[PDB]
C-alpha cells in the first residue's frame, strides 16, 4: 500500500509488514534456503583467521577485483586530448560496459565508439570492422584524432592495429593525414592504468618518433605533464594551478579535465578542452617530462627517456607533503622558477591544519587500497599524519610497487605495524579488516560491501568506508575533489579527521550511556 | 506523417553511402493499421562500426540479465577481470539474503585471465577456480561459468570442467557460452542463458513430484526485480489467491528455477528475454504462458483479470476484491500527478521490453509518448508495439548515439527515458531525463504501489527547478 | 597498554559502570528511570511544544551571540588592527575561546579589564592605561573599541574617553582609534559587526567627505558583514579577479584568520589598509554582501558616501549569485566572462545530476538571517522543502521577506518561519514536524542526540553548515557564497542524503536490498 | 645542557619588560620571578591575585566564568540561568568537559544553556520580574530539575536586581532550591572570586538543607571528593581508586555531581580537597561547623596518586590502610608499563605550564614520572597559597609568571624554547605557529582523563602522541 503524502521507495515500502510476510512466506516455501543458524554460523566462520588463512591461500579465483581492464584505462586517456574520440577495436559490449562505467563515475557524457566485431571477426579479424568504423566514426561524430585500443576479443585472435589502420588509409575509408594512434591494450595484461600508459604511448610515439630529428630538448621552455589514469577533476586543476602559480610554462598531456566537466547550459558538447595535437607534436622540444603516477607510466617513462631523451626525474606522486615538496622543487629546478611565496603560505596552511587535527588522527588504523601511485601517496601522507595504514592492499601492483611500499614503511615508525598486499582483492581485504580490524578503510565505493559484512558481524566490528579513489558510484561529485598538492592534501586531511569525529560522535549520541563524551567541543 | 519521415531523411544524410542505408532500414514513423513490423522496421541486425550504439553483449545479457540476479548461485565472469567488474552490482536486481555467505548476486567472482591462461588455456585454473569456491563459499546452492570473449576463443572446454566438477561436488554447475562477440546483442544473451537453464536446471526434479502443488500455482518469468519490481507484482498475485512458486531471476534460487516446471501458469513480463524457455516449458511440461503488463493502474488491472480468467471463479473474485482495494491509492496518485503531467510529451529508448511496455503507465498520467525505440528488440517486439504507440510517431531500432540525439533535438520531447549512457547527454541539453533500465535509482514501479513511485518520479523530474535556470540571465 | 583506551571506551568498562549505577542508587537520589523516560516523551509532544512556544522571559541554547564578538570578528578585518573591548576582561576571555574553537586559529583581542571600581567612577582610566599599554605592546597601527555590557550599563562614553586619551598622551593624537557602542543585550553578534564597521567607516571618511567624489577611484567596495567562513572571502575576491572589477573588500579578516604554520606566530596578516577604507567613498558603488545584518552601515553608506547600495540579496545559490554578478557587471562595466558562465553551468549540471535525491527533502535550519535567507533560497533552487527556517537574531521584517522568497516557490508551501526562537523551541519542531535533515551549527548535534533518543526512526542528522563549528575540523575553510558555495552546499547535502540512506539500507538480510552500489 | 641560571632568568624577565609602559613595568615586574624552592612565602618572590594591567592579552575569565562555569555548571540535576544578556551563557555553553550521567534535557541540563536573554527593556526596566517568569517556564518545561540557579552576569549587579529575593519567593512557592549567585563578572579579577562567591552560594542555599536530617545512613569510611569537576571524567578516574581501597564516595562535587549529594556531604568523615584554590572556602566552612577534616589530594600520575592513596589510608582504621596497598599493587604493572613504554620518548624534554590555579603545580609530578622536567610555570588566577605549594614541586631558578600576558608568554617561550607547552585554548594555536608541541591543560585537548592510573595511560599517550608528532618536524619548507 502506498499513501499519498507518504509515497515509500522500495527501502521503506518494503519493509512495510505486508511485503515482510510476502518475503518471508516465499523464502520458506520455494527458496530452500539454509537455515538461519547455518547461514550465521557461516558468516562467523568467513570472519576467523582460519578463513582468511584460505582465503588468502586461493591462487585461481577472484573475488571482487579491486582494478579494471586495459581498455577503459586507454578511454580515459584517450578523452584527455582535444576532439579526440575514443576508438575501442573489439566487441561493442566492452564500451558499453567502459561508457557506462564512466558514466557512474563522472555523472557526465562519456564518448567512445566500437567497430561492433562479431563472431565473423572471430574467424576473418577486424579489418573490415577497422576500415568501416573509422570512415563512420569520422563521418558521424567528426573528431580530429580517432585513438584505438583494443578489446581482449581482437588481441586473442592477433589482430594487427596498425596494419588495419594502414588499409584504412590507403584504401580510402579516411585520409591519409588524419591522425589514428593505436595501442595494443590487452584485459588480460596488467589492469585499466596499464591501457592508460599504452595508449599515451601510443599516441606520444604517433606523433613524435618519426620526427624526432627537428627536435631540440628545452627549446619550447616548457614542462610536461603526464597526470597517468586520473578520475579526480581537482588534481588536474591543481597541477595547472601550481604550475600557473610558479609561472611555470607547461603542457599537460592527455588533460581530460574539460570534457569531463561540461556545463550544463543548454547544448551537448561531445568534445570540450583536451591537449591538442600541437602539444603533442611539441612535447620533445620540452625541457622535461614528468609523470605524475610514475609507477603505472612505466613504458611512456620508458619512451619519453630514450626517443625525446628527456631526463625524466625520480618523482614521487605529488600528494601528501613530503612529496608536494619535491615536486614543487623538482619543477623549480627544471625551470628555473623559484617557488612563491603563496605556495609557502599554501604549505604552512596544510602544516598549520596538519597540527591542529594530528590529536584525533595520531595513531588511526586504515586499511587502503586503490592504483599503485595512489595507494603509495595516501600511505605516506597517512604516515606524514602519525596514522598506521595497516593493510595496503593493490590489485594491480608488481613485486617492484612492493619492494617501494616496504622501504617507505621501513622510514616511519608509523608503518611498523603494516603489510602490503599485491595481486590481492577486495575479499582478501574483508578478511584482513576482520582479523586484524582498522579504524577506517580508504577506497572506492566497493568498500561499501565490506563495511556492511563488518556491521553484521557487529557494530564494534563496524569499518566505515572513506570514499577516496575510483571509481565512486554512491556518492555524488566526489570525483570533483583533490588528491595532489598541498590542496589535495588539505582535502585528504579534512575528510580523515572529521571521518573520525563524526564516527565518534556516532559512537557517543547514545543518551545517559555514551552521551558523556558527546562534546561539544573537538 | 511526412514530417517525421522528413527528419528521418535529414539524420541520414550524415553517414556515409553503405552505413545510411543500413540504417534507414531502423528508423521509420508508427504505423498502428501496419500488422507487421518487417515492412515498416528493421532489428535484430548487427551494429555498424564505429558508432555510439547503445547496445551490450551476449554476456551482459547472460551474466548480467538472466544469471547473476538467481542470489543463492555463483557466478564466475570467466575470463579477464573487465567484463565481471563492469557488471558488478550494476543492475539493481534486488533479492534477499546474506552476502558473501548464501547470497551472491553483488559479488564479483572472476578467474581474473593473464597472459598464461589465455596462451596454455583456462580449463585447469576454472577447475581449480570451482574448488577455492567450495571451500570459501560452501553454502553456495549452484555455480554458472559465464563465458567472456576471449573463452569462446582460446578454445576453451567449459562444459567438461563444468560436468566433472559438478558430479565432484555433487553440484549443479552451469557453462554458458555467452561470449560477448556472439550476438549482436545482450538479446543473444538471453537465448544462450534461456537454453543453459533448459539444459541443466530445468529438468532437476522431472522425476521429482515431492513438492505440493495447488491449482493457483504460477511462477513469474522475466521479471528481474529491478528495485523490488517483481516484489510489487508478487504481492498483487498473491492477493489474487495465487501461489507465486517460482520468479526468474530477480531474487530467484536455483530451486525455484527447478519447481518452475510444477505451476499451473507461467507469466511472463519480459517475453523478450524469456519467451524461449516459457515455449520450451509449454512443449515439455504443457505449462501455458502468458504475457503480462504492471506498468500503471491500466495495464496492471487488465493483466490481473487476464491472469484471474486463466482460473476459477475464486481467484476472478479475489482479483476484483484487489482491483477494488487499491483503486482509491492508484487513483489518489492520478489526481496528485496527472495535473502536473497532462499533455508532455516523451520519448523512450530502453532494451527489449520497456519501450513498449512503460507507455500504459505513462498515458495513465495523462502524458503522450511521442517516440520509443529498442536497443535489441526483434520483430515480434516491434509487432507489439505497433498497436501501442500513436500514429506518425517515431520509431528507432538500434539508435546510434548521433541520430538519438538529432530526434531528440527536432522533436523536442519534455521527457526522455533512456539509459544511463545517453542521461546525462539530454540533461545538457536541458530536457528532462529519467532511467528506465535502472528507474534512476527509484523503484519499484511495476504494480499498484510501483506506480506511485512512478509518478512522483516523472513529476520530480519533469518539473524540476533545475530545468528553468540552464540558460545564464545574462545570455 | 596497546589498548589505551580515553573517556568514552573506558567508562564502559564493567568496573566503571558498576561504580557509576553505585553511585547513582546510593547518593544521587535520581528520578525513576521511568519517570526520566515518560518525561522525555513528553517532551517531544505537541503538546510540550505549545507550552515551549509560550514562553516569554526563558531562553533555552540560544542561536546567537552578543555584539562584541560580532565587532571583533569586524576589527580583525583591518590590517594591523587590535580588537579592543572596553569593559570587563571575562568577555574578551569567552571571544577569543568561542573564536579559538571554530577557526582553530589564534584570535587577537585586548580588554582593558574593567572591574568594581570601574562601576562607579566609570571606565576612564581604564581606557587611557589600555590604550597606552595595547599600542606600546603589540604595536597595532589601529586600535578598535567595541564595549562589553558592563561599559554600556554604565554609559561610558567612548567618544569622551578616546578623546582624552588623546589629549593627555596616552595616545598619539593621530592614531586611529575608531569606536562603537556595541551592547549586548541590542541585536546580536552580527549587529555588533555592523555597528563596528560603521563606526570604522565613519572614523576614516565622515569629515573628509569634501574631496570625495563617487565613482572617482573606479572600484567596487564588497562589505562581507559577520563571515566565519575563509571560502566566502575568497570566492568573492576570486570572482571579482575573474570579472577583471577593481574592488575593495572592506573588513577582510582572511589572512590572519588563515596564518600558515612555518615556526612563525603572526599577530597580524593582511586585511583592509586604512588608505582602503579612507578611499572607500571614492567607489562607484558598495556592495552589502549580507545587507539584513548591515543595515546601519547601509545607512551610512547611502548618506554620507552618496553611494546607491542596490538592493542585492546575499549572493547564495545560483539566481542570487546570478543577480549579485549582474549587478557587479553593471556598476563595473565589465562583461561576465564566459569562465563564470561556466562554472554557473557545472553547478547546475550538478543540480541536474542530484536533483532525484534531493527532491522533496524537509530541512530544519537556523543561522544568521542573511546566511538562513540565502540557504533558504538554495533549498528551494534545488526542489527541496525547508520545513522550519529559524533565526534567533531576525526582525519581523526578515520574517516578512521570507514569507515572500517561500510564497514565491511550490517548495515553500509547507515552509514556517521562526523569529526570535531559540534551539529548544527548534528540538520541538523536528520532534512534532520531523524533518529528513537540519542545516545548523554544532549546538544542533544534541538535538540530533535527543531524536536519536526518541528513536534511530525519528533520528534527525545534522549537517554543519553555520557558525560556530566546534566539533568538526576545518570546515570554516569551505565557502557558502557564489556557484562555488553553492557547489559545496549541495555536495553536502546531497551526500548527507546518500550517507543516511546507506547507513539506513547497511543491515544484512533486513535492508542490505536497496544498499546499491550506484546512486 | 644544563637549565636556565637564575641569573639568566631574570636576564630575561627584565628584556621582556622593557617594552612595557613604565607604569604597566612596574605592575608586571612583581609577577615574574625564578623559582626558590629555599623559600617558604612566596610573598617575596612573586605577586598574585591583583587586577590585570588593561590593554593587554590577559587569559584570565571571570567571576561568571568561575562561578557558572566552574563551580555551579557541572551541577547535572540543577538548572543554571545565565541571568543577563545573551552572550555568557553562549559563550560558556558545554565549553569545560565536565562530565556527567544523564538524560540531558529531562533530568540533567549540564549542556544547556538557560539565559534570561537580556534586552534593553530589561536593562532600563529591570529584570526581577522577568526572571520570576522565567522559573516559572522552566518549571513547566523542565520539570525534573531538582534545583534552580541564578547566576548574575555583569549587568545584574549594575542596574540594581533583586535575584535574592526572585530567588527566595519563587523556592517558596515552587519548593524548589534556588541558589542566587552575584557572579557578575567585573566583581574580581579573575575566575578566582567566581569560586569564593560559588561557594558561599553552597554555603548559604544548598548545604545546610540537612543539618537536622539524620535518615542517610553513614559508614566510617564516606568521603566526599571536593572541587574535581570531572574534566573528561578526572572524577570518576579518582573515585573508582578510592572506592577500590574501601572508601565510600557519598558525594563528588561539581563534577557529575547533585544537590543531593552537595547536601550529603555535611555527613561524610573526610572532605578531599583536589583544587583547593575553588574548594578551600566550603572545606573550611565544613571543618568549621561539622567538623569534618579536609585535606588536599593529587591523583596526577602514579607517584603522586599512591602518595595521596596511602595518605588517605592513613586517616582511616588498618582494613583501609591495607586494601590501600593491594589497589597500589593492582595498578602498579599498569603504570609501570605505561613509564616502560613512554618514558624512553619523554624523558628529557622539558615542559611550560600555564593554567588556572591548580592545574600548574598539580601536574609536575605526573610530568617527573615520565622523566620530563617542568622548566616554568605560572598561574592565571593561583594566590599566594598557590604559589607557597608550587615553589616545593618546582626547580630552582624556574621562571614563574602570575597572570602572564599574551607578549609576555610568547617572549618567555622564545627564549626558553621549551620542548612542550601545556595552556589553554587561547594560547594553543599560537605556539603551533611557532612549532612548538602544545598540549591543552584544561580540556585535556579533549581526550582524558588524566586523573588515577587509568587517567596516567592517556596522559603519557597524549604527551608522547603530540611531543613526537611528525608535524613539528615540518614546519620549514624544504626550499627555504
Ligand atoms: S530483461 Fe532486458 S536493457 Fe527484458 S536486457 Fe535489459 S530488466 Fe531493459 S528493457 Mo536494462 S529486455 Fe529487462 C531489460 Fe528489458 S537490463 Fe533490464 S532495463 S525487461
Ligand atoms: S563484449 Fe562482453 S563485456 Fe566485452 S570483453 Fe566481451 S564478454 Fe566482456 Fe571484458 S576484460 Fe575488458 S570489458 Fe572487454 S576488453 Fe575484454
Ligand atoms: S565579564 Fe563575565 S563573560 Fe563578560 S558580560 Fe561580564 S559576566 Fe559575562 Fe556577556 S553578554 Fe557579551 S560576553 Fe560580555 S558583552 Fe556582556
Ligand atoms: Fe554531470
Ligand atoms: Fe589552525
Amino acid at each position: 500500500s502506498q499513501q499519498v503524502d507518504n509515497i515509500k521507495p522500495s527501502y521503506p515500502l518494503f519493509r512495510d509488514q505486508d511485503y515482510k510476510d510476502m518475503l518471508a512466506k516465499k523464502r520458506d516455501n520455494f527458496e530452500e534456503k539454509h537455515p538461519q543458524e547455518k547461514i550465521d554460523e557461516v558468516f562467523q566462520w568467513t570472519t576467523t583467521e582460519e578463513y582468511q588463512e584460505l582465503n588468502f591461500q586461493r591462487e585461481a579465483l577472484t573475488v571482487n577485483p579491486a582494478k579494471a581492464c586495459q581498455p577503459l584505462g586507454a578511454v580515459l586517456c584517450s578523452l584527455g586530448f582535444e576532439k579526440t574520440m575514443p576508438y575501442v577495436h573489439g566487441s561493442q559490449g566492452c564500451v558499453a560496459y567502459f561508457r557506462t562505467y564512466f558514466n557512474r563515475h563522472f555523472k557526465e557524457p562519456i564518448s567512445c565508439v566500437s567497430d561492433s566485431m562479431t563472431e565473423d571477426a572471430a574467424v576473418f579479424g577486424g579489418q573490415q570492422n577497422m576500415k568501416d568504423g573509422l570512415q563512420n566514426c569520422k563521418a558521424i561524430y567528426k573528431p580530429d584524432m580517432i585513438a584505438v585500443s583494443t578489446t581482449c576479443m581482437a588481441e586473442v585472435i592477433g589482430d594487427d592495429l596498425n596494419a588495419f589502420i594502414n588499409n584504412s588509409k590507403k584504401e580510402g575509408h579516411i585520409p591519409d593525414e588524419f591522425p589514428v594512434p593505436f595501442a595494443h591494450t590487452p584485459s588480460f595484461v596488467g589492469s585499466h592504468v596499464t591501457g592508460w600508459d599504452n595508449m599515451f604511448e601510443g599516441i606520444a610515439r604517433y606523433f613524435t618518433l618519426n620526427y624526432m630529428e627537428d627536435k631540440e630538448v628545452g627549446s619550447n621552455g616548457k614542462i610536461n605533464i603526464v597526470p597517468g589514469f586520473e578520475t579526480y577533476l581537482g588534481n588536474f586543476r591543481v597541477i595547472k594551478r601550481m604550475m600557473n602559480e610558479m609561472n611555470v610554462d607547461y603542457t599537460l598531456l592527455s588533460d581530460p579535465e574539460e570534457v569531463l566537466d561540461t556545463p550544463a547550459d543548454g547544448q551537448f558538447r561531445m568534445y570540450a578542452g583536451g591537449t591538442t595535437q600541437d602539444e603533442m607534436k611539441d612535447a620533445p622540444n620540452a625541457l622535461n617530462t614528468l609523470m605524475l603516477q610514475p609507477w603505472q607510466l612505466t613504458k611512456t617513462t620508458k619512451f619519453v627517456k630514450n626517443t625525446w631523451k628527456h631526463e625524466v626525474p625520480k618523482l614521487n606522486i605529488p600528494m601528501g607533503l613530503d612529496w608536494t615538496d619535491e615536486f614543487l622543487m623538482k619543477v623549480s629546478e627544471i625551470s628555473g622558477q623559484p617557488i612563491p611565496e603563496s605556495l609557502a603560505k599554501e604549505r604552512g596552511r596544510l602544516v598549520d591544519m596538519m597540527t591542529d587535527s594530528h590529536t584525533w588522527l595520531h595513531g588511526k588504523k586504515f586499511a587502503l587500497w586503490g592504483d599503485p601511485d595512489f595507494v603509495m601517496g595516501m600511505t605516506k601522507f597517512l604516515l606524514e599524519l602519525g596514522c598506521e595504514p595497516i593493510h595496503i592492499l593493490c590489485n594491480n601492483a608488481n613485486k617492484r610497487w612492493k619492494k617501494a611500499m616496504d622501504a617507505i614503511l621501513a622510514e616511519s615508525p608509523y608503518g611498523a605495524n603494516s603489510e602490503v598486499h599485491i595481486g590481492k582483492d577486495l575479499w582478501h581485504m574483508r578478511s584482513l579488516v576482520f582479523t586484524n580490524k582498522p579504524d577506517f578503510m580508504i577506497g572506492n565505493s566497493y568498500g561499501k560491501f565490506i563495511q556492511r559484512d563488518t556491521l553484521y558481524k557487529g557494530k564494534e566490528f563496524e569499518v566505515p568506508l572513506i570514499r577516496i579513489g575510483f571509481p565512486i558510484f554512491d556518492r555524488h561529485h566526489l570525483h570533483r575533489q583533490t588528491t595532489l598538492g598541498y590542496e589535495g592534501a588539505m582535502q585528504i586531511l579534512t575528510t580523515l579527521v572529521n571521518s573520525v569525529l563524526e564516527r565518534l560522535d556516532e559512537e557517543t549520541r547514545g543518551m545517559q550511556t555514551t552521551d558523556y563524551n558527546y562534546d561539544l567541543v573537538r | 506523417r511526412d514530417e517525421v519521415e522528413s527528419l528521418i531523411q535529414e539524420v541520414l544524410e550524415v553517414y556515409p553511402e553503405k552505413a545510411k542505408k543500413n540504417r534507414e532500414k531502423h528508423l521509420s514513423p508508427n504505423d498502428p493499421e501496419l500488422e507487421q513490423s518487417k515492412k515498416c522496421i528493421t532489428s535484430n541486425k548487427k551494429s555498424l562500426p564505429g558508432v555510439m550504439t547503445i547496445r551490450g553483449c551476449a554476456y551482459a545479457g547472460s551474466k548480467g540479465v538472466v544469471w547473476g540476479p538467481i542470489k543463492d548461485m555463483i557466478h564466475i565472469s570467466h575470463g579477464p577481470v573487465g567484463c565481471g567488474q563492469y557488471s558488478r552490482a550494476g543492475r539493481r536486481n534486488y533479492y534477499i539474503g546474506t552476502t558473501g555467505v548464501n547470497a551472491f548476486v553483488t559479488m564479483n567472482f572472476t578467474s581474473d585471465f593473464q597472459e598464461k591462461d589465455i596462451v596454455f588455456g583456462g580449463d585447469k585454473k576454472l577447475a581449480k577456480l570451482i574448488d577455492e569456491i567450495e571451500t570459501l563459499f560452501p553454502l553456495n546452492k549452484g555455480i554458472s561459468v559465464q563465458s567472456e570473449c576471449p573463452i569462446g576463443l582460446i578454445g576453451d572446454d567449459i562444459e567438461a570442467v563444468s560436468k566433472q566438477k559438478g558430479k565432484e561436488h555433487g553440484k549443479t554447475i552451469v557453462p554458458v557460452r555467452c561470449e560477448g562477440f556472439r550476438g549482436v546483442s545482450q538479446s543473444l544473451g538471453h537465448h544462450i542463458a534461456n537454453d543453459a537453464v533448459r539444459d541443466w536446471v530445468l529438468s532437476a526434479r522431472d522425476d521429482d513430484d515431492s513438492f505440493e502443488t495447488t491449482d493457483y500455482d504460477v511462477a513469474i518469468i522475466g521479471d528481474y526485480n529491478i528495485g523490488g519490481d517483481a516484489w510489487s507484482s508478487r504481492i498483487l498475485l498473491e492477493e489474487m489467491g495465487l501461489r507465486v512458486v517460482a520468479q526468474w531471476s530477480g531474487d530467484g534460487t536455483i530451486s525455484e528455477m527447478e519447481l518452475t516446471p510444477k505451476v499451473k501458469l507461467n507469466l511472463v513480463h519480459c517475453y523478450r528475454s524469456m519467451n524461449y524457455i516459457s515455449r520450451h516449458m509449454e512443449e515439455k511440461y504443457g505449462i501455458p504462458w502468458m504475457e503480462y503488463n504492471f506498468f500503471g493502474p491500466t495495464k496492471t488491472i487488465e493483466s490481473l483479470r487476464k491472469i484471474a480468467a486463466q482460473f476459477d471463479e475464486s481467484i476472478q473474485k479475489k482479483c476484483e476484491e484487489v482491483i477494488a482495494k487499491y483503486q482509491p491509492e492508484w487513483e489518489a496518485v492520478v489526481a496528485k500527478y496527472r495535473p502536473r503531467l497532462e499533455g508532455k510529451r516523451v520519448m523512450l529508448y530502453v532494451g527489449g521490453l520497456r519501450p513498449r511496455h512503460v507507455i500504459g503507465a505513462y498515458e495513465d498520467l495523462g502524458m503522450e509518448v511521442v517516440g520509443t525505440g529498442y536497443e535489441f528488440g526483434h520483430n515480434d517486439d516491434y509487432d507489439r508495439t505497433l498497436k501501442e504507440m500513436g500514429d506518425s510517431t517515431l520509431l528507432y531500432d538500434d539508435v546510434t548515439g548521433y541520430e538519438f540525439e538529432e530526434f531528440v533535438k527536432k522533436v523536442k520531447p519534455d521527457l526522455i527515458g533512456s539509459g544511463i549512457k545517453e542521461k546525462y547527454i539530454f540533461q545538457k541539453m536541458g530536457i528532462p531525463f529519467r532511467q528506465m533500465h535502472s528507474w534512476d535509482y527509484s523503484g519499484p514501479y511495476h504494480g499498484f504501489d510501483g506506480f506511485a513511485i512512478f509518478a512522483r518520479d516523472m513529476d520530480m523530474t519533469l518539473n524540476n527547478p533545475c530545468w528553468k535556470k540552464l540558460q545564464a540571465p545574462w545570455k
